[PDB]
């Protein structure tokens, strides 16, 4: 047996068909969301207010992921994996979460800085669910130069593309930090040492 | 004015001139001066800068796509077929009027069409069944009759008699005019 | 316009129309396109501008074929002021990303020979540019003494005379006879390529 | 580096690298061999020079203007 759980923020919801054993925690974690999320607008137009169904079940990964343990194994990590094979099956359709981003920049209403925050949530939600990006991707360029219909040549800019670099760096380190933190921790103990 | 010299030179001559000109020096640059290297097909032009099996049938919902349908019913060949169903206009005596055939194989609820003998053009067999009170019977028959003369035969199952009546529709496939191949006779039409 | 449309609607063999003197706007080249009941669009840009209104007529009707004729100052008759080169360097890339653009390169041409390098794109390769073929071209000029022409015979003997000049000296016009050409002012001011005549 | 939107489609951003359906493998056309001028021959073995235009209006790319 399963059971519906909305998820919901003004006109859009997530029916999320959650397993009967996981009910009695899903729907706390559901209850104490709801309040954290603002008042819905119009065009749902506030920088911190989900515009689609995605960015919804986008912020909860988000919210359960912040309240799992990384070394124990809480109550919370049966409810994340749920959500995971939920967003992924009806939103992602076995693609990458970027190219998910991408669709909902043109075909929705949604800003750059929500998509942003979509990508840090899953990411986020894939690793701190025990479950990396161990299996090679079905990357259609990467088939390609597989297959010898493609080759690359990887480029790296220098000084002077843009006056505000530093961003770009809060960027990664703020959306990529599960993936990304590791590597800025050890520049930065690195060059302390170098000093 | 470096290049007009040559006084009371024929119009087809300046012309001919220029496009044969390009065709000697492709010819020897990309064909190795060999003009059995160049491909060849029934009629050339009616491309739009933008863009099979021998026995078919097609079924007409009220969801069919008009272009995948009149794409399937053309064939991938160039023939006559070809031009039949994707040839926007046909002649019909120097005046250009909307292609008949489109407009009779225009797709809706009802309507079979069934293609035997597609792989080889000079016998290919194009026939629109519909229903006609109740029982689906044979409408439309399109097909070569001599080697250049496409037969439109439009059919009313309800007549006189009971015997059904035949208004055959003809038209000349002239594939040396590749952007109106298809033209209507018009003599005792 | 309406002549156009009355015509075509009684099946006149019309097969396109071409717009001279400048590029309509977006309502009146979609009125042309829709009404009109026309297989393609000519179009005559003279400057760069004119080229991205002719783009933007395209992107519009993206499954309707536009002839872009490009054209240089060293054209005959009315002409601009534009290097035939420059603007088409400047502008190929952006009117290859429209299939519906039918780009025709006109000016200058009277032969197989000094036409082909467009048609193989090799043209460009003298100003460090990748290949840039074209699809066609017009000859306007090189046609004037064709035997079905009504150009007078001593018109024709008059234009076969004039030796003309390679494209590096056609600027010379606005000042003195150059290839017996000389360029001029319509009594609306715009220039024009005529034979430097006494007249 | 960024995720974001080409509207000319002129290049790609990150998507492109990680996309899995053909929207991943784009590739920007070589003008020379887009646009190569070809020969062809009709049934009547006419040769015609093949090009954009050639190809809408079954005559010599070539036209004498207005
Ligand atoms: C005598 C003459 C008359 C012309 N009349 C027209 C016209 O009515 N409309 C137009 O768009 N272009 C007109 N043009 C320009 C031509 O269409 C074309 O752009 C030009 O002749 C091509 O350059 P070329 O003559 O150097 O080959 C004319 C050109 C000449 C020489
Ligand atoms: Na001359």
């Amino acid at each position: 047996s399963t059971r519906p759980l909305t998820l919901s923020h003004g006109s859009l919801e997530h029916v999320l068909l959650v397993p009967t054993a996981s009910f009695f925690i899903a729907s706390q974690l559901q209850e104490q969301f709801n309040k954290i999320l603002p008042e819905p607008t119009e065009g749902f137009a506030a920088d911190d207010e989900p515009t689609t169904p995605a960015e919804l079940v986008g912020k909860f990964l988000g919210y359960v992921s912040s309240l799992v343990e990384p070394s124990k194994v809480g109550q919370f990590d049966q409810v994340l994996n749920l959500c995971l094979t939920e967003f992924e099956n009806c939103y992602l359709e076995g693609n990458d979460i970027h190219a998910l981003a991408a669709k909902l920049l043109q075909e929705n209403d949604t800003t750059l800085v929500k998509t942003k925050e979509l990508i840090k949530n899953y990411i986020t939600a894939r690793i701190m669910a025990k479950r990396p990006f161990d299996k090679k991707s079905n990357s259609a360029l990467f088939r390609a130069v597989g297959e010898g219909n493609a080759q690359l040549v990887a480029i790296f800019g220098g000084q002077g593309n843009t006056d505000d670099y530093f961003e770009e760096l809060r960027d990664l380190y703020q959306t990529y930090h599960v993936l990304v933190g590791d590597l800025i921790k050890f520049s930065a103990e690195t060059l302390s040492e170098l000093i | 004015a470096q290049f007009t010299k040559v006084i009371d030179e024929p119009i087809k001559s300046i012309m001919d001139g220029i496009h044969d000109g390009h065709i000697k020096k492709l010819l020897h640059q990309y064909y190795g001066d060999d003009e059995s290297k160049i491909p060849a097909v029934e009629y050339f032009g009616g491309e739009s800068p933008v863009d099979s099996e021998d026995s078919a049938v097609f079924k007409a919902t009220s969801s069919t796509d008009e272009e995948s349908w009149f794409k399937a019913l053309a064939g991938s060949e160039i023939n006559w077929r070809h031009a039949s169903f994707l040839c926007s206009f046909i002649t019909q005596d120097k005046m250009f009027v909307s292609n008949p055939i489109r407009k009779v194989f225009k797709p809706s609820q009802g309507m079979v069409v069934e293609i035997s003998n597609g792989n080889t053009s000079s016998k290919t067999v194009v026939t629109l069944s519909e229903p006609v009170q109740g029982e689906l019977k044979p409408t439309v028959i399109l097909k070569l009759l001599k080697e250049n003369i496409i037969q439109m035969e439009m059919i009313e199952n309800r007549t006189m008699d009971g015997k059904p009546v035949s208004l055959p529709l003809l038209y000349n496939f002239n594939p040396d005019n590749g952007f109106a191949p298809i033209s209507e006779v018009m003599e005792d039409r | 316009i309406p002549l156009i449309k009355e015509l075509r609607s009684k099946g006149y063999p019309i097969q396109f129309l071409t717009i001279g003197a400048g590029v309509p706007s977006l309502e009146v080249a979609s009125e042309y396109i829709e009404t009109l009941g026309l297989k393609y669009l000519g179009l005559k840009p003279g400057s760069i501008d004119a080229i991205s209104q002719v783009i933007n007529i395209a992107k519009a009707h993206p499954n309707f074929p536009i002839a872009l004729q490009w054209t240089g100052g060293r054209g005959g008759g009315h002409h601009s002021f534009e290097d035939a080169h420059t603007p088409m360097l400047q502008m190929y890339s952006k009117i290859r990303r429209h299939p519906n653009i039918m780009l025709i390169f006109g000016s200058g041409f009277g032969s197989a020979d000094d036409t082909y390098p467009y048609l193989t794109g090799e043209w460009s390769t003298k100003f460090d540019y990748p290949p840039m073929p074209f699809d066609g071209f017009l000859f306007g000029s090189r046609v004037m003494i064709a035997k079905e022409v009504k150009t007078s015979p001593d018109a024709k003997k008059c234009i076969a005379a004039c030796t003309g000049v390679p494209d590096d000296k056609w600027e010379q016009t606005y000042k003195k006879p150059t290839g017996g050409i000389v360029t001029v002012r319509s009594e609306m001011g715009e220039p024009i390529h005529k034979i430097a005549t006494r007249g | 580096g960024t995720l974001d939107i080409n509207p000319d489609d002129d290049y790609g951003f990150k998507q492109e690298i990680f996309d899995v359906t053909s929207n991943g493998l784009k590739k920007n056309p070589n003008w020379l061999e887009e646009y190569h001028p070809k020969l062809i021959k009709n049934k009547s073995g006419k040769i015609f020079v093949e090009t954009k235009f050639s190809k809408l209006i079954g005559r010599p790319p070539l036209l004498v203007p207005g």
